[PDB]
């Protein structure tokens, strides 16, 4: 093989150390197209050739921004709370306003304050979660569907698009931002890549959380207090302690 | 739904659920009528 | 733990095989041996790696003589404080 | 060899030269194997006249040595004769 | 880059192969001086020498094993036991040679792995094997009284 | 090129069109069923997915599926298992006195008398002993809670569910293709390090957060009820340090490879544990760490994506020598082409380990409390022997199989195969003859036992007292692993199995392991299984090697790898196929196994499995196989006659099925002798007369009945055989060992 050349320069045009994880077989099929497209793909994951089931460029990069936009969703929600209490805005002291400590894992902590149980909570979580996701799945396998049925009068807001991971129609682009291709492409790689740091920082929130067992606006304030010994190698002794 | 019925029709099926029934019937009347040496009318 | 003999010798052992794979003193992803084991033959690309090191020193080969010198320090270091030394 | 046709060719005779060079090192414990062995061989008996009794340490030293020395002389007429192992 | 087997005298449709088994130089030489591969020889001779080794390598084991073993006198016995045996093989001799060489036949000729033809062993005739079965009769029955000998005498034992 | 995912979609529809239409796989079978025969040709070729199409590929997809189906129906049965242990057993009241208490977890139905067979276990139970060990493994996993059980038989359920789920994606949605299953090298370092090692891994760290503070608490003498949950362990290192004060350091000594912090739960003590009469579980912990980081670092040999990696068909290729010409060429091709080759070579290292498994478990017995279990040690060792024999045979079945249908002589030149192939008299005269020395030298000198102490003749048998036939190797080897603490293993506290020497463990009373001197007696039982192993190796390896061709008949590979004959010529070639090889094969690997096991259990009856009482140790038997294993009577008396008497009287008891079973099997073996000494001939006769009998009243099926084909009928007759043997056996040993254990 010994890569293209021409299909290596546009991943170092990149820039970053996006060139020294790309590979031949993934320039095959990574051309730039869809945003965030930095060729890589070590696995050859979004190989086309002998694609099915849930192994599919599409489904793969549909995946990819859900998981981009919960991500952030999760990053935020995990900030907020503690930022606030840290600051006495709300009234929860700092460790009880830890996102692992809201009820998720009652082990690990739990609200007893909210207006029902979080039991029940679920429930309502899973049909309303049930009515959208199935909602959405439909679309993603007949596009032309989900604006044909009676809704309440919502159903003409779910045309979507072409893409089904940007639907964007008369609500999910209310202030219709990204006007031109070159301007929604640009914004689609500032939420790929926004969605990607938040995937990273939920899995380190959850990592500080379970060696810290404190939060994550704490776990920043202590290690700026005392970097050195605070910190991956210092807490070793003490992980869940 | 036809094919299903057709299935369970075949002669494995039917001999396995003629026997568990005969079987079935047989344990209930010596559940019932325990130790019937003879035919006592 | 910084600066310990172990220290010293997990990093030196890390690192020397990591050098000795850039310079084809050790098999890598695109130098491989023969049959005998102990010829390295010619730089061959046919896995399609890139890097931006001259050498073409990928991230495998990183990877790879990282791993190894990791499994040989840890076993160089156990065996000298299991030893008496170190 | 004068007789058959025994690949075990006369150069092969470091085989038999040097394993003993490695197996003289000492091995902290007791002194070396090898002195072990010869130590064990011209005491419990010279190995002819009445017997090793049963499981002794000459035993075990005679069996482990010997071991070592067979596969030794095996490996190196492989690859003695198989040229840089051109097979 | 060698081949240390090879088909039967470079046949290979024959029913048999060479190996560092049977074609060993060393191997072959001890096989071919035994007295049963002797053409050459008088069937008598070899027979006295077969008779004289394996009447001697029978008593051993009746003396070490047999029945009366734990008394001073089984090594008597055990030779008596040897005659018998080699008596008992002696008749077996003789009834395979009876057997075996009652009609002649045009058989086909006989060649060495070289291609030099050679005649037929005397050993497989009429005459042949008699006179092979005689000399097993003297040998094997001096064979086991030698045996005994042996027993008496020899410091070690 | 290149190591991917590659996957067909939608390839077969499912609905129940074919369910309606039985024998759609097959060409054969579309005549309809036009005689008796096609019922039983329906299911003789069902899983013969060689025959139903000619495409590898399908082929594949249809084991793979298959695999899932397995999976699935195994985990419906541990489902099962832990469901009954969670609300049919006794597990909670065994966890307070489990040497008292007799593990129970089946509970029958009171309908025709039958609730006698609910003994009195203890703690207030009443139901049918087990034996599979499952509360052992329970104990040692720290389950302590029925809630556990059941929680591990939901999830059981959900992950057969999957498991079968999988199975129809990947043949009815996402099927893999061909280049996908061909990927031997990825498929090793998957299961090497992804399977085999990462499992060990997380059995080590469940062992280490769950097992170890759990089972030192039980040990040490704590209530189950109030032992801390799992999770108390798990999730908080202070109680656990209570427990293990090395774990006050965290995981700062693992990365600063001061790895000695860890001794106290990280051990290499050796023998077993004075409390519970198992092994050590910090030596377990130990020791899975260990073979989890030998088989992750193992995991990475073969080249897949990259560089780095090597190539089994490279290594195989480079491996000839002198003797063997080619040497190791085409085995790659033959090993990633033919499904047969790869069943023969994996069933006969899978039959072999769970052999060893078998030996390794009731000489180190693993779990707490196992050893003093009688009943489950030997019905463990049983069922791991019989599985191990069974596995072998089909190893041999299939090998021949391959070489009957996938073998192909220009792609087999001169290699290993070839030169095999090219000397199979050789290696079965050879054969012939060990097998005809060692029957000799082993079985004549019981027979030479036997007439001499017939002859009022003691002095002159093979036993400890006349002429001894010391195992001096084996004994030396024993000696050896004896005194290998402080010496040729300085690490090591005591030996692996007291069994190699030493002192008496015994808990609760009973002796759970002690040493096993070996005689005259053991010398002639090995030299017996060596035989019979021997005999068995014989006929399996002629079967493969001849299934091809022979002198008698040089086709053979045209009358395909299972026929009946080749007809009455030739004096007769009843028999002569590969198939039938693989049916006298089975009869012997029985032949074998049994003595196995009957040696297994008078020597730990007679030698290991006792009482002390302070004054020594009284074994079951007395010590009766030392002067008494070396002569066929002996074995007939002392062990089977002797030994019988709790399986013929256990009527009116609990133990009463196992009278029953102890019958019909011997009825059922019987039976097969009908199948096994007739012919075709006969019954099709017999059958033409029940026929015309038919026919006279109207009543005559359209479905021809006929006789059972030759070989259907040598398969009948070895199915019955194996089964009426092994169920005596079964019912003989359950019985016995549940009424002496
Ligand atoms: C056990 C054997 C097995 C094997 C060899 C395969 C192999 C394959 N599967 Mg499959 N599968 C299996 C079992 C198996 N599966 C089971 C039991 C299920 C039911 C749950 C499925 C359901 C399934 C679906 C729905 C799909 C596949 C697909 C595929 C293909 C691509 C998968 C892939 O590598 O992408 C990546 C693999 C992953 C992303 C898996 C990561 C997520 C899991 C949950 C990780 C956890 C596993 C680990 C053991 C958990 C440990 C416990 C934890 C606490 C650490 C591939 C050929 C896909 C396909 O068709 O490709 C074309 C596809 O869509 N599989
Ligand atoms: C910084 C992260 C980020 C970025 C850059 C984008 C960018 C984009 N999104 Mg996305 N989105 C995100 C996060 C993000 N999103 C998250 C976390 C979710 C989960 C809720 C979504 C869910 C989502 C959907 C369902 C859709 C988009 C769409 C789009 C595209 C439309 C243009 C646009 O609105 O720009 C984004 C502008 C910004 C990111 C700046 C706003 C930042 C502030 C803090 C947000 C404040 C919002 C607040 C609730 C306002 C309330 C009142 C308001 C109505 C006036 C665009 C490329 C649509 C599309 O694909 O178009 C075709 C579409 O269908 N997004
Ligand atoms: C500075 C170099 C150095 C030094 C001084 C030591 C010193 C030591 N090593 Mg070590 N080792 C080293 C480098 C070194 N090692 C490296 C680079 C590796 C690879 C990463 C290892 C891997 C290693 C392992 C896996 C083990 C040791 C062990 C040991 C100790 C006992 C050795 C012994 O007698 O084995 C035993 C002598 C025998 C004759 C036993 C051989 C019998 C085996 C089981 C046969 C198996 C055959 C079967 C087919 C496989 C000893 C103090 C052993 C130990 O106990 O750790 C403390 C041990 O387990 N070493
Ligand atoms: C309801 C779901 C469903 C349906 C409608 C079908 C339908 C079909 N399948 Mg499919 N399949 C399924 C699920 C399903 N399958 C699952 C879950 C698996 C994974 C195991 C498979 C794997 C599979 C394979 C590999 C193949 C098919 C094939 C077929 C086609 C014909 C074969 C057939 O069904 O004969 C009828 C089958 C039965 C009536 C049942 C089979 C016997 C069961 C599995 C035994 C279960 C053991 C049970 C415990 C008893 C053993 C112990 C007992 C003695 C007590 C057919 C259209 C075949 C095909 O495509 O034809 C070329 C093909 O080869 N299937
Ligand atoms: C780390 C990766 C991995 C793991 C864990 C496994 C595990 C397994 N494989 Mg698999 N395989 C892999 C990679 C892997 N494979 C790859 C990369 C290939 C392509 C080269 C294959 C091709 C392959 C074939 C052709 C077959 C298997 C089979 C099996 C099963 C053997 C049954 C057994 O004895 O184990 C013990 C059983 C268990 C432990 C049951 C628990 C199962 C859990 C869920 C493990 C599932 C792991 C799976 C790979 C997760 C990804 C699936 C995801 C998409 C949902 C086993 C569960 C055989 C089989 O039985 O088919 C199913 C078989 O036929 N594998
Ligand atoms: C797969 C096996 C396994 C698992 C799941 C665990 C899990 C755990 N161990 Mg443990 N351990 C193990 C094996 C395992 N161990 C073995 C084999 C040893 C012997 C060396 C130890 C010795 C050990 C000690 C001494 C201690 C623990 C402790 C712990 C707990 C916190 C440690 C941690 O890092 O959090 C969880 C770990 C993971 C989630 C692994 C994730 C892998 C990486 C790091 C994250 C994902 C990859 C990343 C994104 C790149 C935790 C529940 C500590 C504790 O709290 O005691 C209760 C403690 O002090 N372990
Ligand atoms: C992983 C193990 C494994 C696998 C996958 C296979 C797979 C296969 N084998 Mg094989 N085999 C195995 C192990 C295995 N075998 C073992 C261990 C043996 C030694 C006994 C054999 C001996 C063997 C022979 C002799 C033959 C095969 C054949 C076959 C092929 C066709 C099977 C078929 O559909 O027949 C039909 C399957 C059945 C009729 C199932 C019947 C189950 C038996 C008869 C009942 C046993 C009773 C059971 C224990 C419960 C008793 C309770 C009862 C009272 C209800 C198939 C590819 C045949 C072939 O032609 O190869 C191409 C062939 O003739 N095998
Ligand atoms: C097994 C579980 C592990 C999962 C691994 C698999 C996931 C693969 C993800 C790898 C990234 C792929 C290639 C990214 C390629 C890539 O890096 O992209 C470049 C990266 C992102 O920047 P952009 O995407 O904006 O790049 C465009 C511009 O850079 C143009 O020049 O920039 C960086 O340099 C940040 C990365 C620094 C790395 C952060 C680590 C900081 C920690 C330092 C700690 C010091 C001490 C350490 C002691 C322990
Ligand atoms: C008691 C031991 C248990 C094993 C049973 C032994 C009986 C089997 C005898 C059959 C021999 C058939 C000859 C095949 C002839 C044959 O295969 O050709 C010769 C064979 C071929 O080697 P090559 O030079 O071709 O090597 C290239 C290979 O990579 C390709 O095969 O080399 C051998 O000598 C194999 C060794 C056979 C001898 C095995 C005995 C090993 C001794 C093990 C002793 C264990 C106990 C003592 C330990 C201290
Ligand atoms: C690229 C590539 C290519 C090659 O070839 C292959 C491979 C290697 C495979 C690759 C890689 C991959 C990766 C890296 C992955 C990762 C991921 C992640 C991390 C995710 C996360 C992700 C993450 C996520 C979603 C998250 C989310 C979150 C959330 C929702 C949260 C929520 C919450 C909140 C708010 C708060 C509260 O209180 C709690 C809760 C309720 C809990
Ligand atoms: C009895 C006998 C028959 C006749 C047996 C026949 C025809 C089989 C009869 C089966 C009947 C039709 C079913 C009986 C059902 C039983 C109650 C249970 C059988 C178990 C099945 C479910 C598998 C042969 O055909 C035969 C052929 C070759 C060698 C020996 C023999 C042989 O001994
Ligand atoms: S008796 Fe039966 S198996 Fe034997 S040759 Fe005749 S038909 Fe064939």
């Amino acid at each position: 093989e010994g890569a293209d050349l021409a299909k290596v320069e546009r991943v170092a045009k990149v820039g970053g150390l996006y060139k020294n994880f790309t590979s031949g077989q993934a320039l095959s099929y990574l051309d730039g197209t869809l945003p965030g497209d930095f060729g890589f793909d070590p696995l050859g994951l979004c190989d086309p050739e002998g694609a099915g089931g849930f192994i599919t460029p599409e489904w793969l990069s549909y995946s990819e921004v859900i998981h981009c936009r919960w991500a952030m969703l999760g990053a935020a929600g995990f900030l907020a709370p503690e930022i606030l209490a840290t600051a006495g805005l709300i009234p929860a002291t700092p460790e009880e306003a830890v996102w692992f400590r809201s009820g998720v894992i009652p082990p690990a902590g739990q609200y007893g304050k909210y207006w029902m149980d979080p039991y029940s909570l679920f429930w309502i979580e899973a049909i309303l979660m049930n009515f959208a996701e199935l909602k959405r799945w439909q679309d993603f396998k007949e596009p032309g569907s989900q604006s044909k049925q009676y809704f309440l009068g919502l159903e003409a807001v779910f045309g979507g698009s072409g893409n089904p991971a940007y639907p964007g129609g008369q609500w999910f682009n209310m202030l219709n931002l990204g006007k031109t291709p070159e301007e929604m492409k640009k914004l689609q790689t500032n939420e790929i890549r926004n969605g990607r740091l938040a995937m990273i920082a939920c899995l380190g929130c959850a990592a500080q959380g379970v060696m810290t067992q404190k939060g994550p606006f704490a776990n920043l304030l202590e290690h700026l207090a005392d970097p050195v010994s605070n910190n991956l190698l210092g807490n070793l002794a003490t992980i869940l302690k | 739904m036809k094919d299903f019925t057709t299935y369970l029709s075949t002669a494995p099926v039917l001999t396995l659920l003629s026997v568990t029934v005969v079987a079935g019937l047989l344990i209930e009347i010596n559940r019932f009528f325990p130790d019937a040496l003879i035919a006592a009318f | 733990y910084l600066g310990s003999t172990t220290n010293q010798i997990m990093v030196l052992s890390t690192f020397l095989p990591l050098v000795a794979g850039r310079f084809g003193l050790a098999p890598t992803s695109t130098r491989h041996t023969n049959q005998s084991g102990i010829k390295l033959l010619p730089a061959e690309k046919s896995a399609g790696l890139v890097s931006n090191d001259p050498a073409g020193f990928n991230a495998v080969d990183v990877l790879a003589l990282g791993a190894l010198g990791h499994i040989l320090g840890c076993g160089i270091v156990l065996g000298l404080k299991s030893t008496g030394n170190l | 060899w004068g007789a058959y046709e025994e690949p075990l060719s006369l150069v092969a005779g470091f085989l038999g030269w040097f394993a003993p060079s490695n197996i003289k090192v000492p091995a902290f414990g007791n002194e070396s194997l090898f002195g072990a062995f010869h130590a064990s061989m011209l005491e419990n008996l010279a190995n002819f006249p009445q017997g090793p009794a049963l499981t002794d340490k000459f035993w075990i030293l005679m069996i482990t040595w010997h071991l070592g020395l067979f596969l030794a002389l095996t490996l190196g007429n492989i690859g003695q004769a198989a040229r840089k192992q051109g097979y | 880059k060698v081949q240390v087997v090879q088909p039967v005298n470079g046949d290979p449709f024959i029913g048999m192969l060479e190996t560092p088994v049977t074609s060993s130089p060393a191997i072959a030489w001890y096989l071919s001086n035994l007295p049963a591969y002797r053409t050459g020889v008088s069937p008598l001779l070899r027979g006295v020498e077969i008779g004289l080794a394996h009447g001697y390598l029978l008593v051993g084991p009746f003396i070490k094993l047999g029945p009366l073993r734990d008394v001073e006198n089984v090594a008597e016995i055990v030779g008596c036991i040897n005659g018998a045996a080699t008596v008992l093989i002696l008749t077996l001799c003789l009834a395979y040679g009876a057997v075996t060489f009652q009609g002649e036949g045009p058989q086909v000729g006989v060649k060495t792995l070289s291609g030099r033809s050679i005649p037929r062993d005397p050993l497989q005739s009429a005459d042949g094997w008699n006179k092979f079965t005689a000399g097993f009769a003297v040998g094997g029955l001096s064979g086991a009284a030698w045996g005994y000998l042996c027993t008496q005498i020899l410091p070690y034992y | 090129k290149k190591v991917k995912i590659v996957v067909d979609r939608n390839p077969v529809a499912t609905n129940f069109e074919k369910w309606a239409k039985p024998g759609h796989f097959s060409r054969t079978l579309s005549k309809g069923p036009t005689t008796t025969t096609w019922i039983w040709n329906l299911h003789a070729d069902a899983h013969d997915f060689d025959t139903q199409t000619s495409d590898l590929e399908e082929i594949s997809r249809k084991v793979f599926s298959a695999h899932f189906g397995q999976l699935g129906i195994i985990f419906i049965w541990l489902s099962g298992m832990y469901f009954h242990g969670a609300r049919f057993s006794n597990y909670e009241a065994w966890l307070t006195d489990p040497t008292h208490i007799k593990p129970s977890a089946q509970v029958v139905w009171p309908i025709v008398g039958q609730e006698i067979l609910n003994a009195d276990v203890g703690g207030g139970f009443q139901g049918l002993q087990i034996t599979s060990g499952f509360f052992q493994l329970w104990r040692a996993a720290g389950i302590t809670s029925e809630l556990q059980l059941y929680t591990t038989a939901i999830g059981a359920l959900v992950m057969a569910a999957a498991m079968f789920f999988a199975g129809w994606f990947h043949y009815h949605k996402a099927a893999p293709k061909l280049e996908w299953f061909q990927n031997v090298e990825s498929m090793l370092n998957h299961h090497l390090g992804g399977l085999l090692g990462l499992g060990s891994l997380a059995w080590a760290g469940h062992q280490i957060h769950v097992s170890l503070p759990i089972n030192k608490l039980l040990d040490a003498g704590v209530d189950p009820k109030e032992i801390p949950l799992p999770h108390e362990f798990t999730l908080n290192p202070e109680l656990m340090a209570q427990l293990y004060p090395s774990f006050s350091k965290g995981l700062a000594p693992f990365f600063t490879l001061d790895w000695a912090q860890y001794s106290d739960f990280l051990t290499f003590q050796g023998g077993l544990n004075p409390v519970t009469g198992g092994l050590w579980l910090t030596d377990t912990v130990h020791h899975h760490l260990a073979i989890a980081v030998l088989f992750l670092i193992a995991g990475h040999q073969y080249r897949t994506n990259w560089g780095i990696g090597s190539s089994l068909k490279e290594i195989l290729e480079a491996h000839k020598g002198p003797f063997t010409g080619e040497g190791h060429k085409g085995l790659y091709e033959i090993l990633t082409t033919s499904w047969h080759a790869q069943l023969a070579i994996n069933l006969a290292l899978f039959g072999s380990l769970s052999i060893i498994v078998a030996h390794h478990m009731y000489a180190m017995p693993p779990y707490p409390y196992l050893a003093t279990d009688y009943g489950t040690q030997l019905s463990l060792f049983t069922h791991h022997m019989w599985i191990g024999g069974f596995c072998i045979v089909g190893a041999g079945a299939h090998a021949a199989i391959f070489m009957v249908r996938d073998y192909d002589p220009t792609n087999n030149y001169n290699n290993l195969l070839d030169r095999v192939l090219r000397h199979r008299d050789a290696i079965i005269s050879h054969l012939n003859w060990v097998c005809i020395f060692l029957g000799f030298h082993s079985f004549g000198l019981y027979i030479h036992n036997d007439t001499m102490s017939a002859l009022g003749r003691p002095q002159d048998m093979f036993s400890d007292t006349a002429i001894q036939l010391q195992p001096v190797f084996a004994q030396w080897v024993q000696n050896t692993h004896f005194l290998a603490p402080g010496f040729t293993a300085p690490n090591a506290l005591a030996s692996t199995s007291p069994s190699w020497g030493g002192d008496v463990v015994a808990v609760g009373g009973k002796v759970a392991m002690m040493p096993i001197s070996l005689g005259t007696a053991d010398f002639l039982v090995h030299h017996i299984h060596a035989f019979t192993i021997h005999v068995t190796v014989l006929i399996l390896l002629k079967g493969v090697l001849y299934a091809r061709s022979s002198r008698l008949i040089p086709d053979k590979a045209n009358l395909g790898f299972r026929f009946p004959c080749d007809g009455p010529g030739r004096g007769g070639t009843c028999q002569v196929s590969a198939w039938d090889h693989v049916f006298l094969g089975l009869f012997w690997m029985y032949n074998s196994i049994s003595i196995v096991i009957f040696h297994f259990s008078w020597k730990m009856q007679s030698d290991v499995w006792g009482t002390v009482s302070a004054n020594g140790v009284s074994h079951i038997t007395g010590g009766n196989f030392a002067q008494s294993a070396n002569t066929i009577n002996g074995w007939l008396r002392d062990f089977l006659w002797a030994q019988s008497s709790q399986v013929i009287q256990s009527y009116g008891s609990a133990l009463s099925a196992y009278g029953l079973i102890f019958l019909g099997a011997h009825f059922v073996w019987a039976f097969s002798l009908m199948f096994l000494f007739s012919g075709r001939g006969y019954w099709q006769e017999l059958i033409e007369s029940i026929v015309w009998a038919h026919n006279k009243l109207k009543v005559a099926p359209a479905i021809q009945p006929r006789a059972l084909s030759i070989t259907q009928g040598r398969a009948v007759g070895v199915a019955h055989y194996l089964l009426g043997g092994i169920a005596t056996t079964w019912s003989f040993f359950l019985a016995r060992i549940l009424a002496v254990g």
